[PDB]
C-alpha cells in the first residue's frame, strides 16, 4: 500500500536571521517575498532544513555518505558510489552525480513567516584591520514563527524502517544554518499537523496562520477547519498536537465538531509515540 | 525564550575582585550613558579562575554577559562594540559582541540576590517566595550552602561617593519550574539589583561550580 | 551659524563627556541611511556623492581623529535634514527613526 | 543625433567609468605578487547583473555599483539625463545596456 | 450519444517551481509568458500533468504500456505495439509511433498561474569551501495557485468504464514534475467547475480569477457568472465543488441566481460521487 | 564603403572574438584526457541562438555571450557604432549576423 506522510509543523516565536541573501551593499537582508494578502514575509530555504536533518542523521550513528567535519567545514564522502541501500542519507534525500540519481523520499517546502516582515533592522559592527577600525553594517532580523510543509513517500524508502529516525530528527532538529544564525533560533516544532494517509491528494499544506502581528498565538486557518469539517481530511487520518491543541480544546462545540475525533494530543511526544506505533503497524516493522 | 537575549563580550585585562559589581557597573555607565537609565537590563557574573586574594584571573572563557530585551540592543551596541573601559587603574577591552539565547532548564540558580531589609535566611526565603508568587512562578526554594552546610552569603560593596554601603545576600536555587516558568524566572530574576550584577539567574550547573569552591 | 549655536548650546545639556566612537558611529549610521536612500533613489547620488565620499573617508581614517566641523558635520546633517542638536543629542534609536522617516525608508532599528 | 541614443551612450560611459573606479579600488586592495582578481571580478559582476527580479532588485544594485565606483565625472555633468533614463525604460533594457558596457570597458585600458 | 466532460480546476496555494525552460546560466527559469491583462504569468506544462495522471494510473494497479521505473528513471514499454483496448495509458492518452496513432481521449490545456509572476528567485549554496562549478545555483519560485482547464471525449474511449479512474486521478493527482525536493507543491484540486454535456461547445474555460494581485482569493470570473446567468451553460449540466463554494454561497441573492440551480457541493468527494453516479447512468455502466 | 556594412563586418569579428574567448574558457575548464567539448558547445550555442522570442530574449543572450567572451579588441576599437547597432536593428537580422559569425569564426582556427 502506497503510504504517504504529509505535515505542516510550526516553530516557536523568536528572532530570525537565518538565510541571508546577496547582502546588497551593507545589510544582510533577510530572505523575503510575497505571501497571503500581498504583504512581505520572511522565508527560510528548505535546503537548509534538509541539511539540518542530514546533520542530525549523521550525529546519532545512522551511516551517512556526507559527513560534516564541524571543524574544517568540508563534506567528505564515505563512499564515492552512492548506495541508498546502506546509507540513510542517500536513501532519504536522494543524490545527483552528473549512476542512479535517486528521486529521494523526503520532499520539503520553504518555511514561511507567520507574521509579515515589517522592519526590525539591527546594528552590527564588523571589525577591520585598519588600525582597529569598526565599520557599522546592517542586518535584518524578524520576530515570528516559521511554518513549513513536508511530505514523505514512505514506500519510496529502500528500508521502510528508516522513516522512524526522520520524525525524531524533525522533532530534534539541530541549529539551522549555523554560523549565520545570529540569534540561536530553534527549529524544533511546537505544534504539529500530521496526516498519515494512503492517497496522493494532500491538503493541510499551510494550515497554520494567525496574521495580526501584534501577538503570537499562532491560530489555525479557517480554511483548514472548514476542510476538516466538510468531510475531507478523514479525522482518523489526522494527527494534531502542540500548543495549538490547548487553544483548540478551549473552543466551543469542539466535542461536537469533527475535529474532535481526529487524533489529538496536548503533548507532542504522545503524538510521536502513537503515530510511530501506527506506522510500525502499517509497515510491518 | 528567544524573546530575550544575553549579550556576551570576550573580556580581557587585569585580574578583578570577586565583588566587582559596582566597579564594572560604574565603568560601563561611564563608557555607556544609556545603560544608566534602562530598566530590564542585567549583567551575568564574570567567569574565570580565582586567586588567593579574593581576585579573579580572567581566562579564555571569561566574558562579560549582559541580559537585555532585544528591542533595546541598538541603544547599547554602539557604546560597547569593540569598546574599552577602565576599572580603577586597570584596562579592560571588549570584542565584537555575540548573541546568546535564554534557554530553559529544569533547575535554576542565582549567585547573589538581595532584597531590602532581609538578612536572616528564613525571612529571605519567605521574601524570595513572595517575589516568586508575584511573577506567577511555581517551584521550591533552596539556599546554596558552604562546605559547612551553612547557607552561603555574598556581599556587594557599593562605593558610592566617599562612603561605601554594605548589602548582604544569599545564593538561591529553585528547581521544578516547568520550562515556561523557568524562562520567566531567568528573564525577570529576583532581587532587582540586576544592574548591580546580582539578580540574573543561570542553569543549575554553575550552582555546582560555586558549591565545589 | 545655527549649527554652531546648537553645538555650543547642547554641550552643557549632555550631562557627560562625549564619547568619540559614539559620534563616529552616528556618522556611520547617517552614511548607511544615505546609502539606503541612494539605493532607493538614484538621483540623490548627484546631490550626495561628495558628502558620501567625505563621510566614507572620515569613517576609514582613524576614528580618534577629529572631524572638521563646518567642512564635514554641518553639511552632512544639513543634507540629512537634521539639526546639529538632533545629531548630538538624540540616542541611536531616535536618530535612526528620524533618519528613516526623513528619507522615507522602511527600516526600523 | 537621436538624443535618446545620446543618453544611452553617456550611460555606457558612466558605467565604464564606475567600473574603472571599482577596478582601481580592488587593485589597491591587493598586494604582493598575487594576480589581482579581475576576470573573476568581471565574472562576479556579470553574475550579479544576471541575478535580479525586476524593479527594486537590480536598481538598488545599479545605484550601489555606481556609488562603489566612486566619483563619476560623466555622471556629474549628466545628472538629470542619467537619472531620468534610469527611472524610465524597462529594467531588462538597462541590464542589456549594462552588459554591453561591461564588454565595452576594455578600450579604456 | 456523444458525451463530453469539461473542467476548469484550480490547485492549492503554495510555492512552486514546477516547470523550467532553459537554465540561462544559473537560474532554472520558471516557465513564464504573457497572459490576461498583459503581465507575465508562470505556466505549468500540460504534458507534465498528463505524465502525472499516467503515473497515477501506474501506481494504483491498472494496466499501462509505459512503466515508470522510479529507480532507473527510464520508461519501459510492456509491448512495443500499442493496444488501446487493453492498456489504460494508450487508450486515454494516445500514442505516436512514426500503426493506429490514435487520437487520445484526454485533452488538456496548459496551467496558468492565477497570480502574476514578478520575482522571487531562490538562492542555493553548499556546505562550505572547496567550491566547484556546482557550488552556486539560483532557482525561481512563484507563490500562486495554478489553474488549468481540460476536456475529455468519453465516447472516444475504447472502454467507457475507464473514465472513473481518470477522475479519481484528477482528484488525487500525484506530484507534478518539478523540484519537489526543495519545492513540494501539492497539485490536488481545491476547487472544481465540471460540465458533463453532449455538446462540443465548451464554455467554462479559465474562469477562476484573482481578486487581489499577490493574494490567494481566487474568486470566480464575472464573465463566467454572467454566461451562466444569461441562459447558456445549463445549470443542470454544471458541477461545482471546492473552496469556491463558500464564496459562491456568501454572494448576495445567490438563491435567485441560476447558479443556485447548478450542482454545487462544498465537499469535493460528494460532488465526485454524484458526478460519477450520473456518468455511470449516462454510459450504462 | 557603405559604413553600415563596415559595422556589420566588425560585429561579425566581435562575435567571433567573443566565441574565441569562450572557447579558451572551456578549454581551460576541461581537465585530464577528456576531450574538450567543442562540437557539443558549438551545437549548444546554435540551438540556444535559434531559441528566442523577441527583444529581451536573445538580446540578453547576445550581451551575456559577449561578456563571457571577455576581452575583445574589435569591440574595443568601435564603441558607439556597435552599441547603436546592438540597441537598434531588428533582432532577427542580428541573429542572422551572429549565425554567419558562427560559421565564419572557423577561419580563425
Amino acid at each position: 500500500p502506497n503510504y504517504y506522510l504529509y505535515g505542516t509543523v510550526l516553530t516557536r516565536y523568536g528572532l530570525a536571521s537565518l538565510n541571508h541573501d546577496i547582502r546588497r551593499g551593507n545589510k544582510t537582508i533577510l530572505q523575503k517575498g510575497y505571501w497571503n494578502n500581498g504583504k512581505i514575509h520572511s522565508f527560510v530555504g528548505s535546503s537548509a532544513i534538509r541539511w539540518a536533518l542530514r546533520f542530525y542523521l549523521q550525529k546519532q550513528g545512522y551511516l551517512v555518505n556526507r559527513v560534516w567535519d564541524e571543524e574544517e567545514h568540508i563534506n567528505r564522502l564515505t563512499s564515492e558510489d552512492f548506495d541508498p541501500e546502506k546509507f540513510y542519507d542517500d536513501d532519504i534525500f536522494g543524490f545527483a552525480l552528473l549512476p542512479n540519481q535517486r528521486m529521494g523520499a523526503l520532499g520539503m517546502n520553504m518555511a514561511v513567516s507567520l507574521t509579515p516582515y515589517d522592519g526590525a533592522v539591527k546594528l552590527g559592527a564588523k571589525s577591520g584591520r585598519e588600525k582597529d577600525s569598526t565599520s557599522l553594517h546592517f542586518t535584518e532580523y524578524h520576530a515570528t514563527r516559521y511554518q513549513y510543509y513536508f511530505g514523505i513517500d514512505a514506500t519510496h524508502l529502500k528500508d521502510f524502517s528508516r522513516i522512524l529516525p526522520m520524525i525524531d530528527g524533525i522533532m530534534n532538529l539541530p541549529k539551522v544554518g549555523g554560523s549565520s544564525n545570529i540569534f540561536n533560533y530553534p527549529f524544533c516544532p511546537d505544534s504539529l499537523v500530521f496526516q498519515w494517509t494512503n492517497h496522493f491528494a494532500s491538503y493541510i499544506s499551510y494550515c497554520f496562520e494567525y496574521c495580526d502581528p501584534k501577538s503570537k498565538e499562532a491560530k489555525l486557518s479557517q480554511e483548514f477547519i472548514d476542510e476538516v469539517e466538510c468531510g475531507q481530511i478523514d479525522p482518523s487520518k489526522l494527527w494534531i498536537g502542540g500548543t495549538i491543541v490547548k487553544d483548540l480544546q478551549q473552543l466551543d462545540n469542539f466535542e461536537s465538531s469533527p475535529l474532535n475525533k481526529a487524533h489529538i494530543y496536548r503533548n507532542r511526544n504522545e503524538m510521536i509515540e502513537a503515530l510511530k506505533t501506527v506506522i510500525k503497524r502499517d509497515l510491518g516493522l | 525564550s528567544e524573546e530575550y537575549v544575553d549579550l556576551t563580550f570576550k573580556l580581557r585585562g587585569a585580574p578583578i575582585p570577586l565583588d566587582n559589581g559596582y566597579l564594572t557597573y560604574a565603568a560601563l555607565s561611564r563608557i555607556c550613558p544609556p545603560l544608566h537609565e534602562l530598566k530590564s537590563i542585567g549583567i551575568h557574573p564574570i567567569a574565570g579562575i580565582p586567586t588567593r586574594n579574593n581576585l579573579l584571573e580572567l581566562t579564555a572563557q571569561s566574558r562579560l554577559k549582559i541580559r537585555i530585551y532585544h528591542q533595546q540592543i541598538p541603544l547599547i551596541y554602539p557604546y560597547l562594540a569593540g569598546q574599552a573601559f577602565h576599572i580603577g587603574q586597570n584596562f579592560y577591552q571588549l570584542d565584537i559582541p555575540d548573541y546568546k539565547p535564554l534557554i530553559s532548564s529544569e533547575s535554576v540558580y542565582s549567585r547573589l540576590v538581595i532584597i531590602k531589609g532581609f538578612q536572616d535566611s528564613t525571612n529571605f526565603i519567605e521574601a524570595v517566595q513572595r517575589q516568586m508568587d508575584n511573577l506567577g512562578i511555581q517551584g521550591k526554594i533552596e539556599l546554596l550552602t558552604r562546605q559547612d552546610g551553612t547557607p552561603q552569603r555574598r556581599q556587594l560593596t557599593i562605593n558610592k561617593e566617599g562612603k561605601q554601603f554594605k548589602v548582604r545576600g544569599f545564593g538561591v536555587k529553585i528547581s521544578e519550574l516547568n520550562p515556561e516558568d523557568s524562562l520567566t524566572l531567568q528573564e525577570q530574576g529576583i532581587g532587582g539589583k540586576r544592574k548591580m550584577m546580582c539578580g540574573i539567574f543561570v542553569p543549575a550547573t554553575r550552582s555546582k561550580e560555586e558549591e565545589e569552591t | 551659524i545655527q549649527g554652531i549655536s546648537e553645538l555650543i548650546a547642547l554641550t552643557p545639556q549632555l550631562g557627560y563627556k562625549p564619547i568619540p566612537i559614539e559620534l563616529t558611529r552616528k556618522l556611520q549610521l547617517i552614511l548607511l541611511v544615505f546609502e539606503q536612500a541612494i539605493g532607493k533613489d538614484v538621483k540623490l547620488l548627484g546631490d550626495l556623492g561628495g558628502i558620501m565620499e567625505s563621510l566614507r573617508i572620515a569613517s576609514t581614517t582613524n576614528q580618534s581623529q577629529p572631524y572638521h566641523l563646518v567642512k564635514l558635520i554641518i553639511p552632512v546633517c544639513e543634507k540629512a535634514k537634521i539639526s546639529v542638536f538632533q545629531l548630538f543629542g538624540s540616542d541611536f534609536k531616535e536618530l535612526g527613526k528620524i533618519l528613516f522617516g526623513n528619507f522615507s525608508l522602511e527600516l526600523k532599528l | 543625433n537621436s538624443e535618446e541614443d545620446k543618453q544611452y551612450l553617456i550611460f555606457i560611459k558612466v558605467f565604464q567609468q564606475a567600473m574603472k573606479g571599482n577596478f582601481a579600488k580592488i587593485y589597491a586592495k591587493t598586494e604582493e605578487g598575487k594576480d589581482p582578481p579581475i576576470k573573476k571580478k568581471v565574472e562576479r559582476l556579470r553574475a550579479e547583473l544576471n541575478y535580479c527580479y525586476d524593479e527594486l532588485s537590480f536598481k538598488e544594485y545599479l545605484s550601489d555599483f555606481l556609488v562603489r565606483g566612486g566619483l563619476n565625472k560623466y555622471f556629474n555633468e549628466h545628472q538629470e539625463e542619467i537619472a531620468l533614463l534610469i527611472k524610465k525604460s524597462p529594467w531588462q533594457e538597462i541590464r542589456i545596456w549594462s552588459l554591453l558596457a561591461i564588454a565595452s570597458y576594455k578600450p579604456k585600458d
